[PDB]
Parts: C-alpha cells; sequence; structure tokens
C-alpha cells in the first residue's frame, strides 16, 4: 500500500495500492454490484480525468492510453482501509 | 488549490492597484471638508478653505498640466 | 407501528408500483420513464399548451384589469 | 417498515457516510406560510382591518412548521443517522449562514455611518440633531457590555467541559445572561428620549438595535433547545457547537454595534 | 426504555406532530391564502 | 453692462452646493446681528445667498425662523 | 406527492427548470406589450396610460432578471448537475433544497398580485425612492416582499451549494479535478452569500420609510444611500447570472471539440478575478447623481479592469476550439453564438465604464442594448445550449435536430434585429422608460418592433422540438454524467465513484 | 444642490428630455435652451426682468 | 444497535480528563472577571428603573415626529412610548 498518512480512514483503499496494473497483472477493483464507475487520471497530465464502467466477468480493461488495467470483483464487503488493515497493521 | 499560473500575477497587479485605490478612497473621505457634524467648523475661514483646497488638489494636481494641454484623447484631434 | 421513529427515519418500505404509476421511479433504473405513461404525447402537448396559454395570458389580464378600473 | 431499515443499511448506510432523507412535507408548508404572512404584513402596514391578525396567523403557521421540522431533525439525530462528516457539514452550513447575517449587519451599519458623518441641510447640518438626547456609553449599555462578555466566556466554558453538570450549568448561565440582555434593552426602549420617527439618529439606532436584539432572542432560543437535548442523553453533537458559534457571532456583532452607535454617536 | 412523557421527541407524539398537522395546517394555509388575496385585492387602505 | 453672481467659495469644493447656500444664509443674519443692517459685507452675504439658494428653500427658512425653529445662536 | 414532497436534487432541479420556463413565458408576454406600444409615435394599445407602461416594464425587468435566469442556471442546472458531477450521492441538506425552491412560487404570486392592486408598482426594477415611497397603497410592498422571498431562496440555495461542494466530494477528487461548471456554481454561491443580504437590508429600509415614517431615504435622510446599497447588491447580481453560463459554454465547447479546456487554472483565476472585482465597482451606475470627481475617477479606472479576465476566458474558449475535431450541432451553435455575441455586449460596457462618455448615454437605449446583449445573448444562449445538450439525460426526451436549427436561426435573427438599432437610438439621445418619443425616432423603433415579433415566433417554435428518445449503453466519458443512463435512477451513483491516481 | 459649470460656443436652440423615471408622465418633460449673444443678453433680455 | 453512526464510528476517531478541568478553570477566570459585577449592576438597574422623570419638551422641528403617513400601524403615538416629549402645542 501507499503511505496511509494524510488519508481519510473511510476511503476504501485499493486506490492507495502500490501496483501498476498490467495486462498480465491487473488491479482488482472490488464491487458491491455487477458494475461500477471508477475514475482514472492521465499519467502524463494530472488535470485530465476519465471515468469508465467496469463489468464483472470481463477481460482486463484500460481506460487511458499508457494506463493501468483493471478487473472488477464482486464482493460482499469492501475494506474501508484506514481502520480495517492499518489497525491490523500486519 | 493549484499552482498559480504565470497569468495570475499579471492579473493580480491591477487587482492590487484597484484594492489599494478603493482603500485609499474610503480612508480619505473621513478626512474631507463636508464630513463635519457642526456649523462651527466653517466659522474659521482660513482652516476650512485650506482643508477644502487640499481636498481639491490631491489626485487632481497630477492632471492639471494635461487639462491645460487638452490631453483628453488618446489621439490628437486638433 | 405506523408512527414509530423508524417510519420517520427510514420512510415506509413500499415496494413496486406506487399508486397509479406504471413504472417504479424510486427503485427502478430510470427516475423518469416518459415512454411508459399511457397517452403521454397527448398529455405533454395539453400541458405545454396550458403553460403557454397561462404564461402569455396573465399579463394581458393584468392590462385589461387595470384599464377596466379607469374606464368606469 | 422492519425491512425499510434493512433496505437503508443495504443500499445507503453501508456505502457512504452521508444521510439520505425520505420525502417531507414541511418546505412546501413553510413557503406558503411565508406567502400568507407577507399578505398579512402588507395589509397590516396600511391599517386594513383584520390584517395584523392575518400576519400573526401566518407567522404562527411558519413557526409551527419550523418547530416540526426541527423536531424531525432532532429525532434523526437520535437514531444515529449523522456521522462525524455530517456534523462537520452542519458546522460549515452554520458558518455560511453566519457570513450572510454578518453582511446584513454590515449593510445596516453602512447606513448609520453614512447618515451620522455628514448631516444634511435638512437637519441644519448638526449631528446629533437638536432636541435629540443621545444614549451614553458610561451607563446601562456598559452593564450590557459586561453582561454579554460574561455570556461569551460562559458559552466558551461549555464548549470545552466534559462534566455534564458543568456543561448544563454553563449553558443555563449563558441563557440566563442572554435573557438579562433583552429585559434591559426593553428598559432602554422605554426610557429613551427619542422615538423611531425622531430623526435619522432615532431611525438608525432603533432599527440596528432591534435587529441585534432579535438575533439575541433567536440565539437564546437555539441555546435553550440545545440544552434540553443535552439534558436527556448527555450528548448534543452538532446542536451544541453550532449554537455556541452562533452565540459568539452575536457577541461579535454587539462589539461593532456598540462601538458605532453608542461610542461613535452615529 | 429511553423515552418519558415529558420528552418532546416521544414516538407516541409523532401522529399529532407529523400527521395531524400536515392536514390541519394544509387547510389553514389554503383558507388564509384565499382571504389574504381577497383582502389585498378588494380592500381599501385607511393609511 | 455686467452681471454679478455669487463668487466661488474655496470652502465648498464638492458638486453638491447645499452647504454653501446654508452657510451664506447664516452669515447674512450673523452680519445683520453684529455689524448693523446697512454694512456692505451684509449686503454681499445677502446677494450671495440670494444668488445660490432656491426661493422655496429660503421661504421655508424664514418660516422656520419665525416659528422659532432655527438652531442658530442669533 | 412526488413533486410536492421531494428531497432529491434531480427532481428539484427539474422543477426549477419548469418554473424558469414559465417565468420566461411571462416575460416574453410582457415584452410584446413594450414593443407593441413603442412601434409607432403617439399612443398605442395602452391608450396613453403611462402608469400601466411603468408597471409593465417594472414587472418584466424583475421577472426576467430573477424568475427566469437564476431559476434556470443556478437552481435548475446547478441542482441537477452538481452532485452527479462531483460524485456526491445527494446534497448536503436535502430538505433545505426543497424550501429553496418553494419560496419562489409565493414570490412570483406576490409580484403578479401587485399588478392587480391599486395602480400597480410602476417604479422600475431598481425601485428608486422617493418615487417608490410616493406610491400610495399596497402594490409596492407586495413587490418588495416578493424580492425579499426570492433573496431568501437564493441565500438558502447558495448555502446548500457551498456545503455540498466542500464536503461531499468523491474520494480522491481534489479542487483541481472538478469541471468548470462546478467552479462557476461555487463562485456564484459565494457571490450570492456576500451580496444578497445588503439588498435585503436596503429593502427593509425602504419598507420602514414607506410604512413606519422613518428617516432613511426621505426629507431629512439621504437618497444617494439607497443607490449605494442597491447597486452594491446589483453589480454582483449581474455576475451571478452569467457565471453558470460560462460554465455551460465551457462544458459544451470542450465536448464537441473532442478536447479538454485550454488553460484550466487560468480559467479558474479569471472567474475568481471576475468575482472579486465585482464588489468594488458598483458605483458606475451612479455617474450622474453628483458624486465627487475623485470617487467617479476611481470607479471609472476600476471598472475597465474587468475586461482582462473576460477576454482571457473568451480567448481560451477559442483556443479550446482551436486544433480540435469539431462537430457543429445545436448546442455547439448556441455556444459559438454566445462567444460571438457576448463580445459585442462586453465592448459597449467598456464605453459605458468611461464616465465622461457615460454623461451622454446614461438612461438612454444604448444601455438597454448593452444589457440585452449580455443577457439575451449571454444567459439565454447559455440556457438553450444546456437544454439541447443535457436534455435527454434530464427529461428523457430527445429533440428533432432540424426544428432546433429553425428555432436557433429564428431566435438569432430576432434578437439581433431588435437590440442593434437601439444602439443608434441611444447614441442619438432617446431616453429610457418612455412610451412616446420624438418623430424622428420612428424608423429604428419600427425595425426593433419587427425583430421582437421574430423573437416571439422563435419562442413558439421551441415547443415543437421535443420528440421521443433513443437509449444506449455508456462505457467511458470525461465527466460523470455521461457514463450514466438516460434517465438515471432515483439514486444516481448507487456506488460512490472514486478517483484513482496512476502509480509509478 | 448639484452645480454644473457650462459655457456655450455657438448660438442656437438645443433640445432635451428628462432622464430619470418619475411617474406616468415621464415622457412629457422636455427641455429647450435658447442661446443668444452676451451683448443681446445684457442689453435686451435682462431688461424684461427689471421691476 | 446497528446504527449508521456506530457503523462508521471507528473510522472517525475522537481527537484524543484533568486538562478539560484546566481549560474550564482558564475560561472561568475570564467569566468571573466580568460576571458577578455586571449581574449586580443590572439587578441594581432593575430597581432604579421607571422612577425618574424628564420634563424636557422638544420643539416640533421638521426632523422630529415624521408623519409622512397619518399615524402608525398600531395607533397614534410610537410603540413603547409612554410619554411623548415633543411639543404638540408650539407656541
Ligand atoms: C434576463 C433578462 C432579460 C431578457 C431575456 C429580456 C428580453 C427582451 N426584452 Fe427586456 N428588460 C430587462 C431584461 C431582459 N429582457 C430588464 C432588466 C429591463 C429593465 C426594466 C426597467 O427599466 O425597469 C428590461 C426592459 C426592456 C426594454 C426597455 C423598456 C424601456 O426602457 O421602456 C425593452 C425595449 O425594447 C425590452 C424588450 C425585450 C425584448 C423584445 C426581449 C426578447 O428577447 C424577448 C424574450 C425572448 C427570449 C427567447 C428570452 C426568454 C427566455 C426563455 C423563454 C428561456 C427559458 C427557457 C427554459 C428555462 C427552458 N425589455
Ligand atoms: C449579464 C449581465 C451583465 C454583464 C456580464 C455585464 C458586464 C459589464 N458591464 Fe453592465 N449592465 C447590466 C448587465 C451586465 N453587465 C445591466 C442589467 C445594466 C443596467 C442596470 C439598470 O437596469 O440600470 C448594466 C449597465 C452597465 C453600466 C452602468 C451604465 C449606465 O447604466 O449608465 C456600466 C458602467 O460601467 C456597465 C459596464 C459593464 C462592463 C465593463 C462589463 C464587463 O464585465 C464586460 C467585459 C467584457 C468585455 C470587455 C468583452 C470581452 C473582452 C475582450 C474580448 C478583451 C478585449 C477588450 C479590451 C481590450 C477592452 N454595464
Ligand atoms: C458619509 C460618510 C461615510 C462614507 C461615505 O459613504 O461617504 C462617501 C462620500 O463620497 C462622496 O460621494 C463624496 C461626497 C463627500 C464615500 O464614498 P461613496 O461615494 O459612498 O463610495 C465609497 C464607498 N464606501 C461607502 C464604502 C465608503
Ligand atoms: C423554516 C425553515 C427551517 C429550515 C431549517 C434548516 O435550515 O436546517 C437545515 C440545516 O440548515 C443549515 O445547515 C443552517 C442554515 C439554517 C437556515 C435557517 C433559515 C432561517 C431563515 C431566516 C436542516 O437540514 P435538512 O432539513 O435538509 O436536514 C438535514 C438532516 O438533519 C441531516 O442531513
Ligand atoms: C420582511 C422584512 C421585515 C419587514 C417588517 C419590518 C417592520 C418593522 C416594524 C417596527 C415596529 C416597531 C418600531 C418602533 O417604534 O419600535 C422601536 C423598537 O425598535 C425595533 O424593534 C426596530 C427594529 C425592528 C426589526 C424587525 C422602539 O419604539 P420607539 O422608537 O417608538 O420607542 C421610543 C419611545 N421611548
Ligand atoms: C394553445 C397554445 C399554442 C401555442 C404553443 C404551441 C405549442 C402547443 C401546440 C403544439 C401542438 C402540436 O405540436 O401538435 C402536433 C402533434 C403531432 O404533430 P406531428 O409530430 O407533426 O405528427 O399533434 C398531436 O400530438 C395531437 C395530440 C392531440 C391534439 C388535441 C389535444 C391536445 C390539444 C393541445 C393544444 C392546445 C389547445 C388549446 C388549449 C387547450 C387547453 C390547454
Ligand atoms: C436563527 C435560526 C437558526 C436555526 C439553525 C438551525 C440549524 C439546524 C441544524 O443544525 O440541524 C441539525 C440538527 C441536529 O443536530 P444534532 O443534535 O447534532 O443531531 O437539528 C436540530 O434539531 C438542531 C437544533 C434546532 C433548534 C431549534 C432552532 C432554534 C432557533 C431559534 C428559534
Ligand atoms: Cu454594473
Ligand atoms: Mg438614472
Amino acid at each position: 500500500y501507499r503511505p496511509l498518512g494524510d488519508k481519510e480512514l473511510w476511503h476504501e483503499a485499493w486506490m492507495y495500492e502500490d501496483k501498476f496494473g498490467t495486462e498480465e497483472d491487473p488491479i482488482i477493483v472490488p464491487s458491491l454490484e455487477a458494475e461500477r464507475i471508477i475514475g482514472v487520471t492521465d499519467p502524463e497530465d494530472e488535470t485530465l480525468v476519465v471515468w469508465g464502467i467496469l463489468k464483472d466477468g470481463e477481460p482486463p480493461r484500460q481506460f487511458v492510453e499508457n494506463g493501468e488495467f483493471y478487473v472488477l470483483k464482486h464482493v460482499e464487503y469492501i475494506k474501508k482501509v484506514g481502520d480495517v488493515l492499518e489497525a491490523i497493521e500486519g | 488549490p493549484f499552482k498559480l499560473p504565470l497569468d495570475a500575477y499579471i492579473l493580480m497587479l491591477p487587482i492590487t492597484y484597484a484594492s489599494a485605490a478603493f482603500v485609499a478612497m474610503c480612508c480619505r473621505v473621513p478626512t474631507a471638508d463636508p464630513e463635519t457634524s457642526s456649523i462651527a467648523y466653517y466659522e474659521d475661514e482660513q482652516k476650512s478653505a485650506a482643508a477644502a483646497q487640499r481636498y481639491d488638489n490631491s489626485f487632481k494636481q497630477f492632471f492639471d498640466a494635461r487639462i491645460r494641454n487638452h490631453k483628453v484623447g488618446v489621439f490628437q484631434n486638433w | 407501528e405506523k408512527y414509530s421513529h423508524e417510519e420517520v427515519v427510514y420512510g415506509d418500505g413500499h415496494h413496486g408500483l406506487r399508486k397509479g404509476y406504471t413504472y417504479d421511479f424510486e427503485h427502478g433504473p430510470h427516475y423518469l420513464q416518459p415512454e411508459k405513461i399511457p397517452n403521454f404525447w397527448s398529455k405533454f402537448y395539453a400541458g405545454t399548451g396550458a403553460l403557454y396559454a397561462v404564461g402569455l395570458g396573465v399579463p394581458l389580464f393584468a392590462v385589461w384589469w387595470q384599464q377596466s378600473k379607469l374606464k368606469a | 417498515h422492519q425491512t425499510a431499515k434493512e433496505f437503508y443499511m443495504e443500499h445507503i448506510g453501508k456505502r457512504h457516510p452521508f444521510h439520505v432523507l425520505p420525502p417531507s412535507p414541511w418546505p412546501m408548508l413553510a413557503g406558503w406560510g411565508t406567502y400568507v404572512s407577507c399578505l398579512g404584513m402588507a395589509a397590516w402596514f396600511h391599517n386594513m382591518p383584520t390584517g395584523g391578525a392575518l400576519m400573526a396567523f401566518g407567522m404562527a403557521n411558519i413557526a409551527w412548521t419550523a418547530i416540526t421540522w426541527w423536531r424531525d431533525c432532532a429525532i434523526e439525530g437520535d437514531m444515529g443517522m449523522h456521522t462525524e462528516v455530517v456534523r462537520k457539514n452542519f458546522i460549515s452550513g452554520m458558518w455560511a449562514f453566519i457570513v450572510s447575517e454578518a453582511l446584513l449587519f454590515v449593510g445596516l451599519l453602512w447606513a448609520c455611518l453614512h447618515l451620522g458623518m455628514s448631516p444634511s441641510v435638512a437637519l441644519q447640518m448638526q449631528w446629533p440633531p437638536v432636541g435629540i438626547e443621545p444614549i451614553g456609553w458610561d451607563k446601562r449599555a456598559l452593564v450590557m457590555s459586561a453582561v454579554l462578555a460574561a455570556s461569551y466566556y460562559s458559552a466558551n466554558v461549555a464548549m470545552v467541559a466534559k462534566d455534564p453538570k458543568v456543561v448544563m450549568g454553563a449553558l443555563a448561565t449563558t441563557i440566563g445572561l442572554g435573557a438579562m440582555f433583552l429585559a434591559d434593552q426593553y428598559l432602554e426602549y422605554n426610557e429613551t428620549p427619542f422615538t423611531i420617527t425622531d430623526s435619522p439618529y432615532g431611525t438608525t439606532f432603533f432599527v440596528t438595535t432591534g435587529f441585534h436584539g432579535m438575533h439575541v432572542l433567536l440565539g437564546s432560543l437555539y441555546l435553550t433547545a440545545a440544552l434540553m437535548m443535552y439534558k436527556r442523553t448527555h450528548n448534543a453533537g452538532a446542536a451544541l457547537k453550532s449554537s455556541i458559534l452562533y452565540w459568539h457571532f452575536v457577541d461579535i456583532v454587539w462589539i461593532a454595534v456598540y462601538g458605532i452607535i453608542y461610542v461613535g454617536q452615529y | 426504555d429511553s423515552y418519558k412523557a415529558t420528552d418532546f421527541t416521544n414516538p407516541k407524539y409523532n401522529y399529532f406532530f407529523r400527521e395531524l398537522t400536515a392536514r390541519v395546517q394544509g387547510v389553514l394555509l389554503t383558507g388564509g391564502s384565499l382571504y389574504g388575496t381577497w383582502l389585498v385585492v378588494f380592500g381599501e387602505a385607511q393609511r | 453692462p455686467e452681471l454679478i453672481t455669487a463668487p466661488y467659495d474655496p470652502r465648498f469644493p464638492n458638486r453638491n452646493q447645499a452647504r454653501h447656500c446654508f452657510v451664506r444664509f447664516n452669515e447674512y443674519y450673523k452680519c445683520l446681528y453684529e455689524r448693523g443692517e446697512e454694512h456692505p459685507r451684509c449686503q454681499f452675504y445677502q446677494k450671495a445667498y440670494q444668488s445660490l439658494c432656491p426661493s422655496e428653500w429660503v421661504e421655508s427658512w424664514q418660516e422656520l425662523r419665525e416659528k422659532g425653529l432655527w438652531t442658530g445662536k442669533y | 406527492m412526488r413533486w410536492l414532497y421531494s428531497t432529491s436534487h434531480k427532481d428539484i432541479g427539474l422543477l426549477y427548470l419548469v418554473f424558469a420556463f414559465f417565468g420566461g413565458l411571462l416575460g416574453t408576454s410582457l415584452s410584446m406589450l413594450i414593443r407593441y406600444e413603442l412601434a409607432l409615435p403617439g399612443r398605442g394599445l395602452l391608450d396613453g396610460n403611462g402608469q400601466l407602461y411603468n408597471v409593465i416594464i417594472t414587472g418584466h425587468g424583475i421577472i426576467m432578471l430573477l424568475f427566469m435566469v437564476m431559476p434556470a442556471l443556478f437552481g435548475g442546472f446547478g441542482n441537477w448537475l452538481l452532485p452527479i458531477m462531483i460524485g456526491a450521492p445527494d446534497m448536503a441538506f436535502p430538505r433545505l433544497n426543497n424550501i429553496s425552491f418553494w419560496l419562489n412560487p409565493p414570490a412570483l404570486a406576490l409580484l403578479l398580485l401587485s399588478t392587480l392592486v391599486e395602480q400597480g408598482p410602476g417604479t422600475g426594477w431598481t425601485a428608486y425612492p422617493p418615487l417608490s415611497v410616493q406610491h400610495s397603497g399596497t402594490s409596492v410592498d407586495l413587490a418588495i416582499l416578493s424580492l425579499h422571498l426570492n433573496g431568501l431562496s437564493s441565500i438558502l440555495g447558495a448555502v446548500n451549494m457551498l456545503v455540498t461542494v466542500a464536503g461531499l466530494r468523491a474520494p480522491g477528487m481534489k479542487l483541481l479535478h472538478m469541471p468548470l461548471f462546478v467552479w462557476a456554481i461555487a463562485l456564484t454561491a459565494v457571490l450570492v452569500i456576500l451580496a444578497v443580504p445588503v439588498l435585503a437590508a436596503a429593502l427593509v429600509m425602504l419598507l420602514t420609510d414607506r410604512n413606519i415614517n422613518t428617516a432613511y431615504f426621505c426629507e431629512s435622510g439621504d437618497l444617494i444611500l439607497y443607490q449605494h446599497l442597491f447597486w452594491f447588491f446589483g453589480h454582483p447580481e449581474v455576475y451571478i447570472l452569467i457565471l453558470p453560463a460560462f460554465g455551460i459554454v465551457s462544458q459544451v465547447v470542450s465536448f464537441f471539440s473532442q478536447k479538454p479546456v485550454f488553460g484550466l487554472t487560468g480559467m479558474i483565476c479569471a472567474m475568481g478575478a471576475i468575482s472579486l472585482l465585482g464588489f468594488i465597482v458598483w458605483a458606475h451606475h451612479m455617474f450622474t447623481v453628483g458624486l465627487d470627481l475623485d470617487t467617479v475617477a476611481y470607479f471609472t479606472s476600476a471598472t475597465m479592469i474587468i475586461a482582462v479576465p473576460t477576454g482571457m476566458k473568451i480567448f481560451s474558449w477559442m483556443a479550446t476550439i482551436y486544433s480540435g475535431r469539431v462537430w457543429f450541432t445545436t448546442p455547439m451553435w448556441f455556444a459559438v453564438g454566445f462567444i460571438c455575441l457576448f463580445t459585442l455586449g462586453g465592448v459597449t460596457g467598456v464605453v459605458l465604464a468611461n464616465a465622461g462618455v457615460d454623461m451622454l448615454v446614461h438612461d438612454t437605449y444604448y444601455v438597454v442594448a448593452h444589457f440585452h446583449y449580455v443577457l439575451s445573448m449571454g444567459a439565454v444562449f447559455g440556457i438553450f445550449a444546456g437544454v439541447y445538450f443535457w436534455g435527454n439525460l434530464i427529461t428523457g426526451l430527445g429533440y428533432h435536430e432540424g426544428r432546433a436549427m429553425v428555432h436557433f436561426w429564428l431566435l438569432f435573427i430576432g434578437v439581433n434585429l431588435t437590440f442593434f438599432p437601439q444602439h443608434f437610438l441611444g447614441l442619438a439621445g432617446m431616453p429610457r422608460r418612455m412610451f412616446d418619443y420624438a418623430d424622428c425616432f420612428a424608423g429604428w423603433n419600427a425595425v426593433s418592433s419587427f425583430g421582437a415579433s421574430i423573437s416571439f415566433i422563435s419562442v413558439i417554435v421551441f415547443a415543437t422540438t421535443f420528440q421521443e428518445a433513443v437509449r444506449t449503453v455508456p462505457r467511458t466519458a470525461t465527466t460523470l454524467e455521461w457514463v450514466l443512463l438516460a434517465t438515471p435512477a432515483h439514486h444516481a451513483l448507487s456506488q460512490v465513484p472514486v478517483l484513482r491516481t496512476a502509480s509509478s | 444642490l448639484n452645480q454644473v459649470w457650462m459655457s456655450i460656443n455657438r448660438e442656437g436652440v438645443f433640445y432635451g428630455q428628462c432622464s430619470e423615471l418619475c411617474g406616468a408622465n415621464h415622457s412629457f418633460m422636455p427641455i429647450v435652451v435658447e442661446a443668444i449673444s452676451p451683448r443681446q443678453f445684457l442689453t435686451e433680455y435682462v431688461k424684461k426682468w427689471i421691476s | 444497535g446497528e446504527t449508521i453512526d456506530k457503523y462508521w464510528a471507528p473510522y472517525f476517531p475522537k481527537p484524543a480528563a484533568d486538562e478539560a478541568k484546566k481549560s474550564v478553570n482558564k475560561e472561568m477566570v475570564g467569566f468571573m472577571l466580568l460576571g458577578p459585577v455586571g449581574v449586580a449592576f443590572m439587578l441594581y438597574d432593575f430597581a432604579v428603573g421607571l422612577e425618574e422623570e424628564h420634563h424636557v419638551t422638544i420643539p416640533p422641528y421638521p426632523w422630529m415626529r415624521i408623519r409622512r403617513l397619518p399615524g402608525m400601524p398600531w395607533g397614534q403615538d410610537g410603540l413603547f412610548e409612554g410619554h411623548p416629549r415633543v411639543a404638540t402645542t408650539w407656541p
């Protein structure tokens, strides 16, 4: 994970991961439903934002050019990281 | 919130000028001739004439030479 | 029941079509479904005509009212 | 109903810390109550019969709907619908409302400063006008200043205290010191040697002090409503902090009002 | 076990505060609005 | 022929000239009280306020003086 | 029940839009009487009743300023679009958002009811004393109470907007990633909170002068103090009504150019500089009231500085269209028409800002032409640009493209041939707020009255543009409202979307 | 009491109207200024107002 | 026992018992600086109230007792005005 200092404890991290999504090793995005809107910035320009829709049971998907790949996973609970695992502090 | 772009300081120079002009204008009004709550202010004619002529001259004496030269336009229309 | 604090706080747990709606606006995929109101285009044109008639006829009535007061 | 809480947990509560409301009828009733009270106020200005009664009827309807709305807000605050971020949203909203009221007071004191500094020929260029006796600063207004500063410090006591008895006593002390401000303002309004129709001095004095006194009354009622919720559960949340902020705002407004009108003779 | 009869936010008071007022005040504002409209329109000011 | 009007008073610099009217009207009656009735300076003040003040303003000021509602010392 | 008891921001925004359309219909109807009376010299359909003409222009100006543009931009598009755009699940105070709407039909009813009482409130939309005080009866009090209720509506809405922006943003989204529409609405809310209570104080002073025999603006008071307070409100008011139009133009131009906005931080600094300079130049409405020359000197020199940020915004819009892949539809034309015709209205403001030139054209139809350029080409074009752009997302109905271009061209022809001759009338010296003029002013008044009929016919054709919509499935977008279905669900953003920064 | 300093270059008849809204008959308060030479003004016109 | 406020409670920690009492004492010093003396003088003022009298009649200057409309919405005299002081005779 990234340093959790100066982060709100209820932000559901995975967005604070130390991993760049590749085709062979994507970032798994948890979801409470079969589809979920996320937002990816442009790696060469922070001011540019692209919103996309991930679907369950689909191949890895890239949103911006030279950006990460993402896979949705349907879960019952999403870890509200800031008190879920840094309280575990394993 | 962000990095102030090279434009924003060029904007901020006349904005600071306008704010300073506004503050100086609001400040000089309680040091003016008609802002006196008495009739006995005008019975000293030397001091009142001096104060009101000083209220005339400031910010107008910069323009006297070009008022006399009729520099009332950007171009020179006769 | 029916006046408890939970009814105040979480509303009434109604499910399905409300009274005369043909679509679930609260929990369905669309909060406005104008292709499911029966005879929608008659009602839309009647409502737009009424809105046009009132919005163009209120100042005319106020002109007629003020001038009927002088002419007396 | 039993599954409505279940539905709220499954779909709104467990996803984000923000509060989603069911449908409510009080804004529509409050708007039409303002309409009725405005018609009544217009009739009461020009001495129509049964106009003041209509204005009081509309204002009573507005006050009743506002109390019902605030009771619903307190009920929702007691079923634990408001997380910490919702309470910070409450504090930020009170800050914005306070800024609006402060600009209203700045507009009110603008007129006092303009009229007092340059007396016109209609007043024979004398301020204050002859016949008007100004209210001094070395008398009962100074007692009001001391009392309201004490109310400021007592409301500051209740903000940091953790003992419930000390909090309730400090709240009651600030409410009682606020009620002593108003009953003394009533005596100023009765003993004064000028009316609201006597010169722009009387006009500006009475309009500005009346708005300030109405804000003192509203802040005292807000602090009183905050105390009874603390009396029951020993927990107030955003009701205590917003009310203490509003009371501090009233105390800050009084400083400008006193310094402009009572000291500056404007 | 957390509510008294002296309590303003009692659940037994919710019908009176929320259901009865929603129709009583709803008809009172209609009656006040019609009378205020007639009073301002068809009334004569004495001041 | 030459026409004589009220001179420019340096004490009154603004575009609103009501105070010049009022002060000249008051200086006339101060001159009338102090230096007699037929002094040249009093006639100067009289022609000065007559040249500036509207007639309605002046007649309102003598009815306020006659009713006793003039705040001047004299 | 649904439309009476609502707490959803999307229902409240739609109610604001329908209300603003009703107010626009009322002000269109009141404006055909103005142009039908002024078509020919002499006495027209008003039978020489000047008080009724003053009532008509007062009600028309107040309605079009306060019950059309603000309920369409600030209340209609802002409430529908802001929580979806920043990712908030709802507003911060959902029931305050319903009373912010429901104080507007009472204010409209009071204003329309003041016309049927006595001889009506013929004072102008500015309502200057002692003309407003001299009016005997009830109509002026109903008008001022209507303004009070609308100001309370605006203050409540601004508080809700400012708390919704600051505290319900999506996770990971800072004050750099919000669209320029959000920044415009936030700055408009700040302006409303700082400006409306000064108007409320001035109106309370007006009621105490009228009905309590007080001494604010009277024999022993000062009447210039009213103009000071009212225009200290009123110059921020015209920037309140144009900033959401700037936001809508930015969103429309960036969409169909297939490009992001040029100079985002410059755009935000320009909107902030416009918001800040709008509070220190109010007295350019008071050049002819007899202020001292130093005050007039400052208010002349500080008014023209507003040209620089607006020019920066216009040039950045042109740079956004520059080097793009542009497709011209009906919202794209209303934005191009905005940028072309707002520039024409802005340059006459620079002329009016110069005080010596303003001594010749004050209270003439030159001023009328200026502010109908910056309001009928600036705000009305911005409103109609958003109606065709977001309409299938908001209402669930599409629009016929050919009839929308017919409506755009009828409107563009009508409003240009209406207010462009009024420049020549105002330069020649035709004064404002008059229903009869000199014989030589007949030609341009006939031309302008011909143009107003084309504008009215354009208003008629707009009701025929609506048709059934086609619905598809979204995948990606650059803003959050275009990955949603048309129409969205009642709880849009069923899961809260987050913004993830790319890793190393 | 707002003062204006004015000096006219040429003789003629100059027209005007009132330019502040003031009631039902705001349209019907026109202004006409007649300008003549100073010697005519001081030898003929001012003799109409000597009592 | 499954409320939203308790559900999100561990994610919003309180910012960190005798320091509270120290702060109460610090604020109560300023409270007692101006508290008892103002209450004592106000209770004195409540007993020296409507007993003094003024007989200074005011001449009816044009800026006194403005009556642009006849009377007031409640009556003839001002509100809270037991004894008008402006001359109604004038003489
Ligand atoms: C928003 C501001 C606005 C708009 C749009 C207009 C629109 C028009 N106005 Fe006016 N006008 C004013 C603001 C406006 N006006 C003000 C403030 C005054 C001053 C009054 C006073 O001095 O007291 C004034 C006064 C005024 C005068 C001067 C009168 C006088 O001095 O005596 C004239 C003269 O021709 C005029 C004519 C017109 C015409 C022909 C239109 C045409 O454009 C007709 C309108 C056509 C439209 C297309 C606009 C309607 C918009 C919609 C319908 C969009 C809403 C739709 C949705 C929300 C979906 N109006
Ligand atoms: C939409 C509302 C709106 C907007 C945006 C504006 C914008 C401006 N206005 Fe105006 N105005 C009104 C609405 C508006 N106004 C109304 C309703 C009235 C009459 C009130 C009444 O009823 O009495 C009025 C009246 C009014 C007056 C009072 C004059 C009088 O009535 O006697 C003045 C004086 O300074 C003024 C000036 C300006 C200026 C300088 C701008 C500037 O913000 C415009 C700046 C824009 C540009 C200048 C063009 C873009 C810039 C460039 C392309 C760069 C190049 C430019 C240069 C190099 C100079 N307008
Ligand atoms: Cu302006
Ligand atoms: Mg004017």
